[PDB]
């Protein structure tokens, strides 16, 4: 069901997005340890993910949501790292993408920073690293990023000493 | 997986410490995302 659909750099979605990843890069208080040492990235490709079926799953519960918080779905566009994102493009999110020893319990977590999912492309922490090399700071290996729509709804405020 | 607090869908955590990052957020249904983009990259040494 998924079609991947490759845009061409020249194509201004290509070029927000892209700017969307490389604007919400910062530095992080483990020094690079789980996620490298950046300060931007080199984006070689961005694909559309487009599959019906998901995408009708995802508007049906927008609208529910939607209903329930004042006709405001609170929709975001966020990012997500996971070794699992190819079971994510073809089957969608679901309890097999929850983080158990989460920060705010056992949901699926989104960052506003792109270089905080990057933290997780290769697992928690970072894993051990790339797999050709083991290096969590490894320049040389392709990563990928999901950049998704959310809906939040009616979102709990918590301050977390973060 | 757990549930959203009563009346809420998500919870939005914002950094009290750290004024440089941005907010995490958690959702307990995986019908409330979609993956839209798909982007491969490597991440940059620093000059
Ligand atoms: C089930 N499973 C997970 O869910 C993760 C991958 C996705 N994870 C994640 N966590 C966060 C952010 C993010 O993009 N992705 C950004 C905001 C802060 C936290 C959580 C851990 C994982 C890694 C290894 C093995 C299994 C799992
Ligand atoms: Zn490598």
């Amino acid at each position: 069901g998924t079609i991947l659909i490759d845009l061409s750099p020249d194509d201004k979605e290509f070029q927000s997005v892209e700017e969307e990843m490389q604007s919400t890069v910062r530095e992080h208080r483990d020094g690079g340890h789980a996620g490298g040492i950046f300060n931007r990235y080199n984006i070689l490709k961005i694909q559309k993910v487009c599959n019906k079926k998901l995408w009708e799953r995802y508007t049906h519960r927008r609208k529910e949501v939607s209903e329930e918080n004042h006709n405001h779905a609170n929709e975001r566009m966020l990012f997500h790292g996971s070794p699992f994102v190819n079971a994510i493009i073809h089957k969608g999110f679901d309890e097999r993408h929850a983080y158990i020893g989460g920060m705010f319990g056992a949901g699926i977590y989104f960052a506003e920073n792109s270089s905080k999912s990057n933290q997780y492309v290769y697992g928690i922490g970072g894993g051990t690293g790339c797999p050709v090399h083991k290096d969590r700071s490894c320049y040389i290996c392709h990563r990928q990023l999901l950049f998704c729509r959310v809906t939040l709804g009616k979102s709990f405020l918590q301050f977390s000493a973060m | 997986m757990a549930h959203s607090p009563p009346g809420h869908h998500s919870v939005t955590g914002r950094p009290s410490v750290n004024g440089l990052a941005l907010a995490e957020y958690v959702i307990y249904r995986g019908e409330q995302a979609y993956p839209e983009y798909l982007i491969t990259y490597q991440i940059m040494r620093p000059e």
